[PDB]
RNA sequence: AUCCUUAUGCACGGGAAAUACGCAUAUCAGUGAGGAUUCGUCCGAGAUUGUGUUUUUGCUGGUUUAAUUAUAA
């Protein structure tokens, strides 16, 4: 009943027992792979930049933690 | 095609096809000598080595004095063009300058020479000074780093300008007296129309015909170009009388260009690159044993240094001594004097081996040095980016073009070498003054060879890119006040170079109208509509759809004056704000569209990193983003 | 594009010859390769097979 | 001229195996090797010895950013 957004919305992937009783979301098929491919792309170009240019990242606690950070009636 | 390929060699790494040198010209003509000239014109060729003009020149020259008409020369540009332009200049000078009375009439005639590049402008200017010194003429540069003011233009007679600055000078309303005074408008390299600067030339051309009707005396227009197809359509673009058109093929070239390809059969880049280096090495080995001075073009400037390193360790592995076996004492001397003194991109060692390189990103002094050393000949091999073919006249016997894919920020993708660039790279060749013929070579992937054969035959029209520059040119013209309506706009667009090209091939350039509107009235008017919508959105000009009235705004006037692109303009429009501050000003400056082609580099990155720490004006963006690099360079 | 190419009552996709498919598959690959990059700001040409 | 049988060579297509394929200035062997039998007989070409390689022979593929230049002074 919770939404994320002439458009169609489908159920997002969720584990049966891990989900159990929890709020369920409705996302667009193209939007899910859209966001995923944007983030993972941003990771790929940073992979090629890191390995090619041999730069060491600052990162650590707060950065990696913030990387861990990453209704309709019908 | 069959005559073009005579002979083909098959090699393990690559299949090389060797095109024979072009044919020598048939003589139906007399070689025109210097003593046939009048009294003052005999110093046009102060050093007369032949005392006879080249195969191209004589006929075009006497035709040029005979008619006063718009002319076009499609030629190898074998140094033949410089003298022809000089001679037409002297004619105009004589028309305003009496044969009996030797006082030169200074205030009557004015002359303009449109040379695309600043450097080539410089070179030209020294040439014109040398040849025109006897009349007592001031030949000075109007463009860019030239920095001529309001007065010196009035003082001067002969002008040598780049297209951009000449456009901006003639666009301005106050000078129009000077524009009227110019009788002689020379356009060098009219083949530039293919490239995106060419839009400026066609706009200048349109302004010359259409904009001055109140004085209405049309100046003499002389196009000078590399040989190109659709010459007739070019004339219909300009005026050209049929007789002024002179089409000369590469058979009239001073040094016949021996065309050569290596197709590369490999696919993956790690072996493919190695195969290319092997082929280049093989060609260099064939050349240097003959005493051949050689240039190797590449895509990128970073490629140059690593290529030269590869030639040093590989070439030296084969034989170290043969590159310099002669005057090794003086070679050591001059080499250490040049390399050790002014060079600091770790390029000294390459110079020291005697395989050098030249690229944008090499110091201005170091740059001049490399040119001179390669002229003397202590440099047997010269690795280069695309700067030299475009800029500098210095030919070298063997010319290798390594690779196909160039990265253009226009697309943001790797495209093929564009024909107009390939051709001008092939232009520099065996030296017309000294050597008999040139060796051209193209290191390339075999699949695209079929394409490069044709585009290398120069069968490709000068493509009209006016679609991008239309809007800005139209805005500037409205600022001039010449267009009050859509009909005026399309009449101006009739003298535009895209107009002709549309007429020739409507579906190629996406004319939907086709059979309808032979004059493409509605197509022209539709483009004007499209332009004036976006202009009005950018508050550049006033427009109404049904009533159709045009007027220029202040922002449009600013864009006209400082020649800002329309994209840059709307970027300024939104990004500038009431509350915008010192930090945001640099950011907007960086956002200016003229920096779209700028990008950060890995050899630049260390100095960038050192800068952005101690930079006084902070940067909201970061080292990877080109905008930040731009405004930190601005701070520096 | 071509209305002369008719989907029957039986089929889903329209009936072509082979070479018509050979071109259509290139046109379909073009949308994929252009929109993947355009969305992710990636150039088409630099891509490995 | 067509059609068919056997043997051999080259070969498109389809399988199976590599505890399998070979080598010997070496010993024998249709002038009888090696077996079988219902005890009358019957089958008829390898056997020994040494050795090479044998979860492997050759070859490949993937993955681990061009140049140029524009202001009003």
């Amino acid at each position: 009943s919770y939404n994320i957004e002439d458009t169609i919305l489908t159920l997002k992937e969720s584990s049966i027992f891990d989900d159990t009783d929890s709020t369920e979301v409705l996302e667009n098929v193209k939007a899910a792979e859209e966001n995923a491919d944007r983030e993972k792309l941003r990771l790929r170009q940073m992979n090629k930049d890191r390995r090619q240019k041999k730069k060491i990242l600052n990162v650590s606690s707060l950065d990696i933690e913030e990387e861990e950070e990453g209704l309709i009636i019908g | 095609s069959l005559p073009e390929g005579s002979f083909k060699r098959v090699k393990p790494q690559y299949d090389e096809i060797h095109i024979p040198a072009p044919s020598k010209p048939v003589i139906d003509y007399e070689l025109k000598e210097i003593t046939s000239l009048p009294d003052w014109c005999q110093e046009a060729f102060p050093s007369s080595e032949t005392t006879s003009l080249n195969p191209i020149q004589s006929k075009v020259f006497h035709a040029a004095f005979e008619g006063d008409s718009n002319m076009l020369i499609c030629a190898p540009t074998g140094s033949g063009k410089t003298n022809i332009a000089l001679l037409t200049v002297l004619k105009a000078l004589s028309h305003h300058y009496n044969p009996k009375t030797k006082k030169l009439n200074l205030s009557a005639f004015k002359i303009v020479y449109i040379a695309p590049l600043k450097a080539l402008v410089q070179e030209q200017v020294r040439e014109f000074q040398r040849r025109l010194a006897f009349l007592g003429i001031k030949v000075a540069e109007l463009t860019g780093d030239s920095r001529l003011s309001r007065k010196q233009i009035d003082e001067t007679q002969v002008l040598v300008s780049t297209p951009e600055k000449w456009d901006i000078t003639t666009r301005n309303s106050n000078n129009l007296a000077i524009v009227e005074l110019v009788r002689l408008l020379i356009i060098d390299e009219i083949h530039l129309l293919h490239d995106d600067r060419g839009p400026v030339l066609e706009s200048i051309v349109a302004r010359t015909f259409w904009a001055s009707k109140y004085g209405q005396e049309y100046p003499r227009i002389i196009g000078l170009s590399a040989t190109l197809p659709n010459y007739e359509d070019v004339g219909r673009f300009l005026r050209v009388p049929k007789e002024g058109l002179f089409y000369f093929d590469s058979s009239f070239r001073p040094c016949p260009l021996s065309q050569q390809f290596c197709g590369i059969k490999e696919r993956n880049s790690l072996k493919k690159l190695k195969a290319m280096n092997d082929a280049c090495y093989e060609k260099v080995l064939e050349s240097i044993n003959e005493g051949n001075q050689i240039i190797v073009f590449v895509h990128s400037r970073k490629e140059t240094s690593r290529t030269a390193t590869w030639l040093k360790n590989k070439f030296a592995e084969e034989n170290i001594t043969h590159k310099l076996t002669k005057n090794d004492a003086g070679s050591k001397q001059i080499l250490k004097t040049e390399a050790a003194n002014v060079l600091d991109p770790s390029l000294r060692k390459l110079i020291e081996s005697g395989i050098g390189t030249h690229h944008a990103g090499l110091t201005r002094s170091d740059r001049s040095l490399s040119e001179d050393l390669f002229a003397d000949g202590l440099l047997q091999v010269l690795v280069c980016t695309a700067t030299l073919a475009w800029g500098v006249n210095l030919p070298a016997h063997t010319v290798i073009i390594k690779g196909t894919d160039v990265y253009s920020p226009e697309k943001g993708s790797w495209e093929q070498l564009s024909p107009q660039d390939v051709l001008q790279m092939l232009g520099r060749a065996g030296r017309p003054r000294y050597d008999t013929f040139g060796e051209g070579i193209i290191i390339t992937d075999q699949s695209n060879v079929q394409y490069y054969l044709s585009v290398l035959n120069q069968q490709l029209p000068i493509e009209s890119q006016f679609v991008s520059k239309l809007v800005d040119n139209l805005n500037a013209e409205v600022v001039a006040g010449n267009i009050k309506c859509r009909n005026d706009a399309v009449n101006w667009l009739a003298y535009t170079y895209l107009y002709v090209r549309m007429l020739a091939s409507p579906m190629l350039y996406k004319v939907p109208d086709i059979s309808s509107d032979g004059q493409l009235k509605k197509f022209r008017e539709s483009l004007v509509h499209s332009a004036l919508c976006i202009l009005k959105e950018q508050e550049l000009v006033l427009y109404d759809a049904e009533n159709d009235v045009i007027e220029a705004t202040d922002l449009g006037n600013i864009a006209s004056s400082f020649y800002i692109n329309h994209a840059s303009m709307d970027v300024y429009n939104r990004e500038l704000d009431e509350h915008t501050t010192q930090i945001d000003l640099f950011r907007i400056f960086s956002m200016s569209e003229e920096f779209k082609y700028v990008s950060v580099r890995y050899e630049e990155k260390r100095e960038l990193k050192q800068l952005l720490e101690k930079a006084p004006i902070p940067i909201r963006e970061d080292i990877d983003d080109p905008l930040a690099k731009v405004n930190v360079l601005l701070q520096s | 594009s071509d209305p002369t190419i008719t989907i029957k009552s039986y089929h889903l996709w329209p009936s072509f010859t082979d070479e018509q498919w050979i071109t259509i598959e290139s046109q379909m690959r073009d949308l994929i390769l252009t929109e993947y990059g355009r969305k992710y700001n990636v150039n088409i040409s630099a891509l490995t097979q």
